[PDB]
RNA sequence: GCUUGAGUCUCGUAGAGGGGGGUAGAAUUCCAGGUGUAGCGGUGAAAUGCGUAGAGAUCUGGAGGAAUACCGGUGGCGAAGGCGGCCCCCUGGACGAAGACUGACGCUCAGGUGCGAAAGCGUGGGGAGCAAACAGGAUUAGAUACCCUGGUAGUCCACGCCGUAAACGAUGUCGACUUGGAGGUUGUGCCCUUGAGGCGUGGCUUCCGGAGCUAACGCGUUAAGUCGACCGCCUGGGGAGUACGGCCGCAAGGUUAAAACUCAAAUGAAUUGACGGGGGCCCGCACAAGCGGUGGAGCAUGUGGUUUAAUUCGAUGCAACGCG
């Protein structure tokens, strides 16, 4: 989201974009409301993060 | 003509095509550049090359309003995005602000199904 | 080249000039290991671009070596990459020599001479290679 | 009679448990308007589609419907199906602490009754998105598909029906006993709290494992261990959960449930290999980078075929075809 104009800057560099909205959020609507996936999804991921 | 000296680059970056659309900070538009418009039909207008090209030629078309300040708008995610608003200040604009507006519904509506590709 | 990082053959220079880039071009126009054939071409061809263009021998051909240099070179995508230096002499050698073969004159030293003669004032067929060459990488510059 | 089973009362706790009502914010679509201009959308690539009647982009205002990002978690609650913004109203259960009370009031359960995702059906609304059917464009040998562009029932609400699912921990309910470890979640007591305290005691739950069991795989104090009570069900594969009959249902169908005939297997788990348009690592003129050929011409030679009296026999993907 937003980021002001530094004063003596060339590059804003803003990470904004990365710490929320961009690679998952939006990749993840663009496609088919289940309910049945996501569980499984969610099941092997939570099993998947295991020492 | 008009003289505006500040405006908004609302850039639209799809998965297809990033369109870039320079704007005064009432909303009303000043010229617009496609991707798709600038030669490379199809496979090469969702590219970060097109979409610094299509902001290049944004940023011509709008030399008779005098910009200087403009805030950046992103929608979208996109091979875009990126490399379009670094073409922003290849080409003398001081950019102000880097706002990301993509549309993030609150569980609304149903996405459609697709893609068994 | 699977495995096998490789090391390169050191060519003798030229027994006129000494020079290993005019030696690899008399490689490059040899046929059937003729390599005295070869050589005559190249001292015939380039003694009357010397005399035509009046510059020197090596430096005419350093010039209209210098005007076929690829710059950069091309799911099926076409991606430009930067050519490598001995690659780009290497393809402006093999451009000349077959752009020469390609041409109508008399003897193999006149469509030589008549060929670099024709690139040092970039008119002639292998910088419509180099051209067509830049023309794809150029296009397709959208892939880096 | 008695309290160790079951239940009642007191006080709290956590919770997407249920039903009714209201509201909020993002977003999609539509409508009206401003700016603005040549594309937008889509794909592996395209085209159909939308667009100079001004689209897409962008800003303002409005309408409407559905769902409720983040919190969000092998987290919680519920008998199961299932339940996710926030607030109110009505309401069910669970668990914990101390004490009091009843006093075996208990467990299971054929028939019976109730609840029971989704799709579907009936009547009446609603209809933004999505989307069976359908239409067009592609892809393809074909493409009644996958992909693209549209798109109706449906999905949403009220009431009634249906009555099923891989309705699944493929594990009936209730109770007792039998080594451990790491967590999660929700109570609570005690003790310098003198941390990111310590020490205990319950409820629910996740992962790994011991004995034991198991065909093995695995289960493993939440058992598939060791027992007891009651219920449900099984008896080779197919035919067949089908036909006929009964009951139910508006229908779709549901439920109960055969036989003739036919096979000598069907099956489970695990092993070795092979294979994969599975994954990781690695090689070879395998590809790439090059140079010269073959396929075109004439001839040489071998072969197939044809011919012949015979055209001797053998070699025939690679690895037969100037081969024996």
């Amino acid at each position: 989201i937003k980021v002001r104009e530094n004063e003596p800057f060339d590059v804003a560099l803003r990470r904004f974009k990365r710490s929320c909205e961009k690679a998952g959020v939006l990749a993840e609507v663009r496609r088919r409301e289940f309910y049945e996936k996501p569980t499984t999804e969610r099941k092997r991921a939570k099993a998947s993060a295991v020492k | 003509r008009k003289q505006v000296s500040d405006g908004v680059a609302h850039i639209h970056a799809s998965f297809n095509n990033t369109i870039v659309t320079i704007t005064d900070r009432q909303g009303n538009a000043l010229g617009w550049a496609t991707a798709g418009g600038s030669g490379f039909r199809g496979s090469r207008k969702s590219t970060p090359f097109a979409a610094q090209v299509a902001a290049e030629r944004c940023a011509d078309a709008v030399k008779e309003y005098g910009i200087k300040n403009l805030e950046v708008m992103v929608k979208g995610p996109g091979p875009g995005r990126e490399s379009t608003i670094r073409a922003l200040n290849a080409a003398g604009f001081r950019i102000t602000n880097i706002t990301d507006v993509t549309p993030i519904p609150h569980n609304g509506c149903r996405p459609p199904k697709k893609r068994r590709v | 080249p699977r495995r096998r990082v490789i090391g390169q053959r050191k060519i003798l220079p030229d027994p006129k000039f000494g020079s290993e880039l005019l030696a690899k071009f008399v490689n490059i126009l040899m046929v059937d290991g003729k390599k005295s054939t070869a050589e005559s071409i190249v001292y015939s061809a380039l003694e009357t671009l010397a005399q035509r263009s009046g510059k020197s021998e090596l430096e005419a051909f350093e010039v209209a070596l210098e005007n076929v240099r690829p710059t950069v070179e091309v799911s099926t995508y076409q991606v430009p990459v930067e050519v490598r230096p001995v690659r780009r002499n290497a393809l402006a050698m093999r451009w000349i020599v077959e752009a020469a073969r390609k041409r109508g004159d008399k003897s193999m030293a006149l469509r030589l001479a008549n060929e670099l003669s024709d690139a040092a004032e970039n008119k002639g067929t292998a910088v419509k290679k180099r051209e067509d060459v830049h023309r794809m990488a150029e296009a397709n510059k959208a892939f880096a």
